[PDB]
RNA sequence: GGGCGAAGCCAGAGGAAACUCUGGUGGAGGUCCGUAGCGGUCCUGACGUGCAAAUCGGUCGUCCGACCUGGGUAUAGGGGC
RNA sequence: ACUGGCGCUGCGGGAUGAACCGAACGCCGGGUUAAGGCGCCCGAUGCCGACGCUCAUCAGACCCCAGAAAAGGUGUUGGUUGAUAUAGACAGCAGGACGGUGGCCAUGGAAGUCGGAAUCCGCUAAGGAGUGUGUAACAACUCACCUGCCGAAUCAACUAGCCC
RNA sequence: UAAACGGCGGGAGUAACUAUGACUCUCUUAAGGUAGCCAAAUGCCUCGUCAUCUAAUUAGUGACGCGCAUGAAGGAUGAACGAGAUUCCCACUGUCCCUACCUACUAUCCAGCGAAACCACAGCCAAGGGAACGGGCUUGGCGGAAUCAGCGGGGAAAGAAG
RNA sequence: GUUCAUAGCGACGUCGCUUUUUGAUCCUUCGAUGUCGGCUCUUCCUAUCAUUGUGAAGCAGAAUUCACCAAGCGUUGGAUUGUUCACCCACUAAUAGGGAACGUGAGCUGGGUUUAGACCGUCGUGAGACAGGUUAGUUUUACCCUACUGAUGAUGUGUUGUUGCCAUGGUAAUCCUGCUCAGUACGAGAGGAACCGCAGGUUCAGACAUUUGGUGUAUGUGCUUGGCUGAGGAGCCAAUGGGGCGAAGCUACCAUCUGUGGGAUUAUGACUGAACGCCUCUAAGUCAGAAUCCCGCCCAGGCGGAACGAUACGGCAGCGCCGCGG
């Protein structure tokens, strides 16, 4: 008989394999549409998720709430250091869909990358690449890495660029690069073959890939939760509590027939680590980095047009669980994927940004830099030194200090 | 114009709140809440601003065993609003109007959440101050 | 271990008497709360190839009485009790 | 009730199946059949097989048997009966469609059309004192009835095949 | 002889507004249900009717009474009492909205030790036919070693000659 | 139905379908298939309540009614009752109907029926009975096979690694309100829309912890009871002694963020155009066309492929290519 009364469905049958992503890097799966007309141009880059702070900004909506009010939104650090081109791939196309054709590395891979191809880099000979960098000298390899570009020019139909992230440069214990396929779209493929093949050996920064107050696609696998429950992992009634086998189940998980246990029904098992991918997070800043010309410039990453406050992006005490934030970063509106230092992936919208929530010029007031290990309740040092004022440590301090 | 975001609402359906308007009723008994489509066991509830259908338990003879439409003006869940501000009120208070908006009473004691002043004018001009 | 405080008694006050009122004393009761003991309400809890062929946890009923209990005796099958 | 069968019975066919159809049985070789089949599963039409019917946006496809009726179709195919037509059919395009009489009794207007009876005559090319629309009612249209252009076949009612 | 077992009925007429029948005829009985009480733990019809309690009540209370089928050694009351049945109110709360987190012991993995129930053979489905709900048969879908933690849809699971 | 058979209905008759009613029968089960309801959870059907696209009206607008394509999505919170049903309250776009061993008891519960105790009414001389009422009444086992959920692995490419492709399977978004259009069209008036656009919400989904809230044995830091170490100081025990505040982590529509594009077409309305010198959306040939369908996006990734890297000694030690060398 029918069930008495009607209920909605618990979860998504859309996301049916609800185990273990079988990657850690979160992959792309699908490109932006390749049209010639654009000029060349990236479609992806990688980012570590640092941490989440919120921003005062003023809402230029018109006919809401909210219109020229201020609002506290929620935003995401990505630390996005420069990625390295190491190599590019040419693709055809086949009607059993595309296929690998032709791989050309550059010479002298990065140390770090070539971490990427080892699985115990510590007893390793690090042999890796050494006999196929020799080509690039003498004029019998020279004239056969001309015949792949060359082939690759007249048969592939999209083209990609190896990249890889730089260890050296963020607070991680891993010293592993990250590779990826990133690709090149915007021009005929002997367009972008030239494109590329002046950027091996070179560094791309994301700024050249992508804009400020645009919407981009996240990828990542999101934060594992080990073996769950039912009303964890669906979200189940929880049964009474008179019941007598356990109540955090699903009572009942089939009818007599068709005498088996159905797909749809919600079950016990992993829960997270799943590969996602969110769309629409718009870019709400691109930090700029530190740099050494006279002395290190801090400002560039927590200063707005209204603080004026010498003082990064890093939090009082650092970014809780991740280290501190030196390079580039994406600010990115609203929650992301991921725990901290997960290496995410961003993408170029595969759709047309028109609705006025896209399209939106994002000009920030204020930058919390609060300390996140905690209530923290200032923003800077020297703010919480001026309020406080000197302290016992201080004084016994001076007090050595003459 | 400008829609009402979304606020926490902590008074599901059952609740007894002040009545905060002159009419004689001492508090109001919230049996539905306006604009509920619904859910399987999920008990319909509102927040400030929200319209809904309450009894009042105590107060005069003639108003105790009807029903009555009544507009939520204060409550004790703190809600967001949309400036990183969470707000509550010291107690859960409403005042009885009717289906048209405007109050059946005269006057408010208390504050008026702004949430509720803005949606209902009727309401915010017997307001002593809005919060 | 506490609570209530029956009769009996003392003092004071009011009464013409009959007697009445107040404060103490006294310590009754198949009396109350509640240990040990005895019992076994509910969780329709645990367990349910158990610790256990009836147990365990908490919560409970009664706890000076038709009370609890050892040993010795008597009643034996269409019989006993 | 009658005969046969299954029970007690295997075998060929009915995809499958106690009972249907063929045929009943020692162990074998050759030949030929039954009922049933012969695109492929799967033996056999890999015939230059014959004549038609049928298109299904739920086609149909073999005793028992495993799904359908009344009622419809301007789908198509046959058939029956009747009718018109070179004294010019049919269909299209274009006219008259009246007088008594806005006939009698119904009346508050019902005038040809809210209703009851009867169906007159003349003009003729024809006209119902009306098949319908409609006007409060008039009025204005249309039909059945005839005429002109048009120059060879057409119209109607049934019936039963497949299909819907 | 009923503080023995037990039992305690129908049709006619009738009061000066009407309505009922206090009151009388007969049939019948041994007497024909008195005092009381009630949709009661006793009322089918029935979720009876009215009032109250609620926003809404087949519940509760109060009241009514031709009561299928109430009733006097048991009827009706009435304090105290009850691990007895029921209804409402205040307070209280994770019973719930609507779930989350923490702790102990398990489960889990390991060293050692080490059972039992049950067992035709076994073990992926759809339809068909069939002892009319197949794991096996027919037709199709198909089918890839060895396993771990769970799980309760099936084995018309086990338990017992319903 | 003011006229008018057929907008909407349909008497007298008459043809069917369905197995969500109750019967009829007794084929399976009596060396047992756990017997009502509720809870939970999934899926399916359509004879469609709402929502998308439409045709019709006795469709002026608004509202409503009939029908078509259509099951994508949704169809709620409560009082009484064990109830299924029923009825009322209230919200709502709507509060449609059903199946799955009258789905679902080694899932629960045990209110009902249906053991043994007991009370009442009626029946019986009685024991006792009552699809009459009432009260109390043990709900056992999974570690097996499969199914399903996750987790290692396995076949082949010489070994091994990196980066990939996509067969196939799954699939997801939904509905409402306000502003404007607009007191506009329409209408005598009363009333009263819609398309584009904007701002938001509901249900669902996937996340996340900056903020707010919850947790808290960091047994972190104060306070505090009883006891104990002769006292102070420092501590400990009381199965977490109690309590205040509490980092991190986990976590809540109880905080925050995000949720999408095409194609062929259905119904339907048309074009050209015969059949049938006229007409005709249809016969040939064309057009537009949707919550449906398929794909995209998204999730997984074949006993399915690709490209590329490195490929075994400091000693006799392995390996590759060349020779069609024996
Ligand atoms: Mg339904
Ligand atoms: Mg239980
Ligand atoms: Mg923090
Ligand atoms: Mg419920
Ligand atoms: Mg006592
Ligand atoms: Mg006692
Ligand atoms: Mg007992
Ligand atoms: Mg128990
Ligand atoms: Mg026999
Ligand atoms: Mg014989
Ligand atoms: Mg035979
Ligand atoms: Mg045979
Ligand atoms: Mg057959
Ligand atoms: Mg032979
Ligand atoms: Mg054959
Ligand atoms: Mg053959
Ligand atoms: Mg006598
Ligand atoms: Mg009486
Ligand atoms: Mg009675
Ligand atoms: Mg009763
Ligand atoms: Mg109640
Ligand atoms: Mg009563
Ligand atoms: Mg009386
Ligand atoms: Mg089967
Ligand atoms: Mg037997
Ligand atoms: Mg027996
Ligand atoms: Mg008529
Ligand atoms: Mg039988
Ligand atoms: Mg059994
Ligand atoms: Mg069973
Ligand atoms: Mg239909
Ligand atoms: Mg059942
Ligand atoms: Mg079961
Ligand atoms: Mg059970
Ligand atoms: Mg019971
Ligand atoms: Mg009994
Ligand atoms: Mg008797
Ligand atoms: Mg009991
Ligand atoms: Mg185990
Ligand atoms: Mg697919
Ligand atoms: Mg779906
Ligand atoms: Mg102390
Ligand atoms: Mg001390
Ligand atoms: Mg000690
Ligand atoms: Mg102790
Ligand atoms: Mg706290
Ligand atoms: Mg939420
Ligand atoms: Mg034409
Ligand atoms: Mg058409
Ligand atoms: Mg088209």
């Amino acid at each position: 008989s029918h069930r008495k009364f009607s209920a909605p469905r618990h979860g998504s049958l859309g996301f049916l394999p609800r185990k273990r992503s079988s990657r850690h890097r979160g992959k792309v799966k699908s490109f932006p549409k390749d049209d010639p007309s654009k000029p060349v141009h990236l479609t992806a880059f990688l980012g570590y998720k640092a941490g989440m702070t919120h921003i005062v900004r003023e809402v230029d909506r018109p006919g809401s709430k909210v219109n020229k009010k201020e609002v506290v939104e929620a935003v995401t650090i990505v630390e996005t250091p420069p990625m390295v081109v190491v190599g590019i791939v040419g693709y055809v196309e086949t009607p059993r869909g595309l296929r690998t054709f032709k791989t050309v590395f550059a010479e002298h891979i990065s140390d770090e990358c070539k971490r990427r191809f080892y699985k115990n880099w510590h007893k390793s000979k690090k042999k890796a690449f050494t006999k196929y960098c020799k080509k690039w000298q003498d004029e019998d390899g020279k004239k056969q890495l001309e015949k792949d570009f060359s082939s690759m020019k007249k048969y592939c139909q999209v083209i990609r660029v190896i990249a890889h992230t730089q260890m050296r440069l963020l607070p991680l214990r891993q010293k592993k690069a990250h590779l990826m396929e990133i690709q090149v779209n915007g021009g005929t493929v002997a367009e972008k073959l030239d494109w590329a093949r002046e950027r091996l050996e070179q560094q791309v920064p994301v700024n050249q890939v992508f804009g400020q107050d645009e919407m981009i696609d996240v990828i990542g696998v999101t934060k594992g939760k080990g073996y769950k429950g039912v009303t964890s992992r669906w979200h189940t009634k929880k049964l009474p509590r008179k019941t007598h086998r356990g109540l955090r189940k699903v009572a009942c998980i089939g009818a007599w027939h068709p005498a088996r246990v159905a797909f749809s029904v919600a079950r016990a098992g992993q829960k997270g680590y799943h590969h996602r991918t969110e769309i629409n997070k718009k870019i709400y800043k691109i930090g700029q980095g530190y740099l050494i010309k006279d002395g290190k410039l801090i400002k560039n990453n927590a200063s707005t047009d209204y603080d004026l406050s010498d003082k990064s992006i890093n939090p009082l005490g650092g970014f809780v669980h991740y280290g501190e934030v030196t390079n580039d970063f994406v600010m990115l509106k609203g929650c992301v994927v991921g725990t901290k230092k997960r290496v995410l992936t961003l993408r170029k919208s595969l759709l047309v940004q028109t609705k006025r929530r896209a399209l939106e010029k994002i000009d920030l007031k204020f930058i919390d830099t609060t300390s996140k290990f905690g209530h923290g309740r200032f923003q800077t040092m020297e703010e919480k030194k001026a309020f406080m004022g000197p302290l016992k440590k201080d004084r016994i301090a001076k007090e050595e200090g003459a | 114009s400008g829609a009402k975001f979304r606020i926490s609402l902590g008074l599901p359906v059952g609740a007894v709140i002040n009545c905060a308007d002159n009419t004689g009723a001492k508090n109001l008994y919230i049996i539905s809440v306006k604009g509920i489509k619904g859910r399987l066991n999920r008990l319909p509830a509102a927040g400030v601003g929200d319209m809904v259908m309450a009894t009042v338990k105590k107060g005069k003879p003639e108003l105790r065993k009807k029903v009555h439409p009544a507009v939520v003006i204060r409550q004790r869940k703190s809600y967001r609003r949309k400036d990183g501000v969470f707000l509550y009120f010291e107690d859960n208070a409403g005042v009885i109007v009717n289906n048209k908006g405007e109050m059946k009473g005269s006057a408010i004691t208390g504050p008026v959440a702004k949430e509720c002043a803005d949606l209902w004018p009727r309401i915010a001009s017997n307001a002593g101050s809005i919060a």
